[PDB]
RNA sequence: GCUGGGAAGGCCCGGCGGGGAAGGUGGCUCGGGGG
RNA sequence: UGGGCCACUUUUGGUAAGCAGAACUGGCGCUGCGGGAUGAACCGAACGCCGGGUUAAGGCGCCCGAUGCCGACGCUCAUCA
RNA sequence: GGUUGGCCUCGGAUAGCCGGUCCCCCGCCGGGGUCCGGUGCGGAGUGCCCUUCGUCCUGGGAAACGGGGCGCGGCCGGAGAGGCGGCCGCCCCCUCGCCCGUCACGCACCGCACGUUCGUGGGGAACCUGGCGCUAAACCAUUCGUAGACGACCUGCUUC
């Protein structure tokens, strides 16, 4: 399961795009509002302790900054970090609070 | 027949299982092995490594990439010997080969159903007791199969689940007896008709 | 571990061969893979016979080894085999699939019926039980 | 016949596709093992080369 | 099963009360014969229960020659008010003999089927 | 309401090892394991039930896709209860592996 | 039908017996056991 | 047509040869078919186009027809069987 | 195009097994130790379950703390490929469906095949009919040069 956070930097969605120019800038949109309505906060505690219960390593998302670059590049990179060292439980409750 | 035939392969020897699947399947028969760790093959651990690795060494010099794929899991080698007892260059022989699923462990399809032996194929029957054997999960392990401690801990896992299913199907049995028991004036009557018949000793 | 031995006057039950079936006695043993055998009340003249058909039952005679039918006879009639035999549940689960095998199809349509009232009253019999059971308020 | 010298072989089969790599970013392939005793930490990070 | 006629078809009716079938022939290759009887001695088959009684009917196409307008009617066989009379007087003494053995008419009132686990090869008939 | 025919699988062709003879056909009966069990099912009928494309012709009902190909049990095929089929048109091999009725019809019980 | 006009075998506790023993019954002796 | 070759056995030269040379019969050449996985010659058997039955030599775990016999007696463990 | 009831599961041993029960420890259920049964497996896959002609009069038994809901709403379990299963609350129905009987009826289509199921099967378009919803990207062209034979690849293009 991948759960994401909520409010998305633009130079992150632009990992998204092929075309971020054309791009009308939809992405997420859909996912964000779960995180504030009833049913979706419901749902994402349910991800979460489904996580706890039936994973055994877990890794955060997280992207570079590309505004503090002196590059033409304003897409940022993606990439996966493993999170070492504790019980499932403990890492998961450390990535939840290090999100955003 | 037309249902599924899903048989255990714990305690079998490889090569008998083999052929009695590969008919089975040639003869339009959906077959299920699962379990293909628990496969045994006579002749001690050593001698049956040496040929697994005899057969590692068999690969195309120009581009091994090319040459004979050495299958590591356990479900996969059962898989190509079944497949060296099938026509598997004819259509009818793929057929064949595609009517037969190989798991190691029991995955949650096939973990909620009875399985069935083939005793002429039993290790038990088959073999002289004084006789060594390989386990096939062990020489799996042992030319580079990595998921044995994982298959292990979910099989211990879908053990203790196992064990509490019985636990319950014996307290139903017992509950079926103290009733059988109870409600007996007015069962006697068809318990002698069976009794009669030769059912329900 | 083992209770069951080749002995003399142990009666084994034959369960393929010519005389399959019928029960024997063991009156004397040659080269580990045969015996003499004489059933003289279950008509089985004096022979050899592998072990491999034969099925020791818990019965032992008493009387000499390589003696005469006529006192295999005596020690079979002494203490009859044949009735001890009809009474235990091994015979009976024989004679119940004998009967089974021989069952016609009126007698297959009744069975049917008696099974399928037996089973209701059975399980409407659980069920109860089970309800019962299941009212448990306690510490 | 044998070659006449003896010579070791130029360059290793190790790396042996030498095609161009199908992403850009780099890919970590094996994460340190992971021991539950140690504080929860990250593993890898991200940075861009400047000279 | 009642007797056998002139031609070697049987004459069958389990009564038509049980499971609808009437005084009929069939042919003895394409019935199986149980081991369960009854004794319908001295029951009286009337004696123009004969193949030529059994023999079907028809009549098409005598003065009609170019099939436009339809023959299509009559297509339904009648039941004959004699074959009444006959069905009620042997089924009014093949019944009571049926009724003498316990639950043998509801065995004529089931049909026969192959369950996937019995074989016909080692069932008794 | 009932099956009323033994299942049966279009095994192969009589054949050798390197010739075939598609004119007769081998089945292996549900049940039967021993040579001296194929003795009911001598001279039964047996039906090859297949569907097409194109609607035929229903004896007793209207026309659907179902087809047939009629034969009959000759004899006992080696020991373990196979039995020989001689059918009207010899069996497309496309059957092999696939479900064959034999259907009692001649009965001698 | 033939055979060694089959060989064995069953029953008649086969009866008057004679003899041979052992893969030794009872008994006796010795050594380990259950009230 | 007048290049032959092969096999059992006899046999000469040669260390030997899928070598060279003889005798006898059969074969291949000129010949397909069943078996020997494969194969000019080995084993069986020689051939018009078919149906049924049965065999030969050879086989009957699966490829692949046939042992899915409750086959009989032994021998044998090989970290190159 | 197949198919022509289902089986919803201990682990295993094999010179051994299976089941049941009384005392001790594990927070009321299991694990031991007795004890009692079974073992050519009968608490048996050579097994078990379901069992289909349909109705109408009409009795006796079983039940009556019962059955059927593509009716709603909630809860719980299942992650190895959970693609599944169970439990509650309200409501709407027949007192019928299961066994033995009474009672007659249904096209009884006049001997005949592909019948009988899964099945409301899978896939593809298209028409009508209601409710609830969504309003995007990819590629080219341009640009970049972390790339490059060409393709491909990394990039930018009205916002603070
Ligand atoms: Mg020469
Ligand atoms: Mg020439
Ligand atoms: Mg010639
Ligand atoms: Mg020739
Ligand atoms: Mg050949
Ligand atoms: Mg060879
Ligand atoms: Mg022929
Ligand atoms: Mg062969
Ligand atoms: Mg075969
Ligand atoms: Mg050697």
């Amino acid at each position: 399961k991948t759960v994401f956070a909520e409010h998305i930097s633009d130079e992150c969605k632009r990992r998204f795009y092929k075309n971020w120019h054309k791009s009308k800038k939809k992405a997420f949109t859909k996912y964000c509002k779960k995180w504030q309505d009833e049913d979706g906060k419901k749902q994402l505690e349910k991800d979460f302790s489904s996580m706890k219960k039936y994973c055994q390593v877990i890794r955060v998302i997280a992207h570079t900054q590309m505004r503090l670059l002196p590059l033409r590049q304003k897409k940022a990179h993606l990439m996966e970090i493993q999170v070492n060292g504790g019980t499932v439980a403990e890492k998961l409750d450390w990535a939840r609070e290090r999100l955003e | 027949e037309v249902q599924v035939l899903v048989l255990d392969g714990r305690g079998h020897l490889l090569g008998r299982l083999a052929a009695i699947v590969a008919k089975q399947v040639l003869l339009g028969r959906k077959v299920v092995v699962v379990r293909c760790e628990g496969i045994n093959i006579s002749g001690n651990f050593y001698r049956n490594k040496l040929k697994y690795l005899a057969f590692l060494r068999k690969r195309m010099n120009t581009n091994p990439s090319r040459g004979p794929y050495h299958f590591r899991a356990p479900s996969r080698i059962f898989w190509r010997t079944v497949r060296g007892m099938l026509p598997h260059k004819t259509k009818r022989g793929q057929a064949a080969l595609d009517r037969l699923k190989v798991f190691d462990g029991i995955p949650p399809p096939y973990d909620k159903k009875k399985r069935m032996v083939v005793p002429a194929a039993l290790k038990v029957v088959r073999l002289k007791p004084t006789r060594k054997f390989a386990y096939l999960g062990r020489l799996a392990h042992e030319v580079g199969w990595k998921y044995q401690a994982v298959t292990a801990t979910l099989e211990e896992k879908r053990k203790e689940k196992a064990k509490i299913h019985y636990r319950k199907k014996k307290q139903l049995m017992r509950l079926r007896k103290q009733a059988e028991k109870n409600v007996e004036k007015k069962i006697d009557k068809y318990t002698e008709v069976l009794k009669t018949h030769g059912l329900l000793v | 571990v083992f209770r069951r031995f080749v002995e003399v006057g142990r009666v084994a039950y034959v369960s393929f061969g010519p005389h399959a079936g019928k029960l024997v006695a063991i009156v004397d043993v040659i080269d580990q893979n045969r015996a003499l055998v004489d059933g003289p009340c279950t008509q089985v003249r004096r022979q050899a016979m592998p072990f491999k058909c034969m099925q020791l039952t818990d019965f032992i005679l008493k009387f000499p080894h390589s003696a005469h039918q006529k006192y295999v006879r005596q020690a079979w009639q002494k203490a009859d085999i044949n009735t001890k035999w009809a009474a235990t549940r091994w015979a009976k689960k024989i004679e119940a699939r004998e009967r089974k095998a021989k069952m016609t199809d009126f007698d297959r349509f009744k069975v049917m019926k008696a099974k399928k009232m037996r089973n209701r009253i059975i399980k409407n019999e659980v069920k109860k039980l089970q309800k019962a059971a299941l009212l448990k308020a306690s510490p | 016949s044998h070659r006449k010298f003896s010579a070791p072989r130029h360059g290793s089969l190790g790396f042996l596709p030498r095609k161009r790599s199908s992403r850009h970013r780099g890919k970590v392939k094996s994460f340190p093992k992971d021991d539950p005793s140690k504080p929860v930490h990250l593993t890898a990070f991200l940075g861009y080369k400047a000279g | 099963f009642l007797k056998q006629l002139a031609s070697g078809l049987l004459l069958v009716t389990g009564p038509l009360v049980l499971n609808r079938v009437p005084l009929r022939r069939t042919h003895q290759k394409f019935v199986i014969a149980t081991s369960t009887k009854i004794d319908i001695s001295n029951v009286k088959i009337p004696k123009h229960l004969t193949d030529a009684y059994f023999k079907k009917k028809k009549l098409r196409k005598p003065r009609h020659q170019e099939g436009e307008i339809f023959d299509t009617e009559k297509e339904k066989y009648e039941i004959t008010e004699q074959r009444k009379i006959d069905q009620k007087a042997v089924d009014s003494q093949i019944l009571p003999k049926i009724k003498a053995i316990p639950q043998l008419q509801g065995y004529l009132r089931s049909v026969f089927a192959l369950t996937n686990g019995i074989y016909p090869h080692k069932l008794v008939f | 309401s009932g099956r009323l025919w033994s299942k049966a699988i279009f095994a192969g062709y009589k054949r050798g090892l390197r010739n075939q003879r598609e004119h007769t056909a081998l089945l292996k009966i549900e049940g039967v394991y021993a040579r001296d069990e194929t003795e009911f099912y001598l001279g039964k009928r047996c039906a090859y039930v297949y569907k097409a494309k194109n609607n035929t012709v229903t004896p007793g009902g209207k026309p659907n896709k179902t087809r047939v190909i009629w034969g009959k049990v000759t004899r006992a095929h080696g020991n373990s209860g196979m039995v020989r089929a001689k059918f009207r048109s010899n069996l497309p091999a496309k059957a092999i592996g696939h479900r064959i009725r034999v259907m009692l019809y001649p009965s001698r019980i």
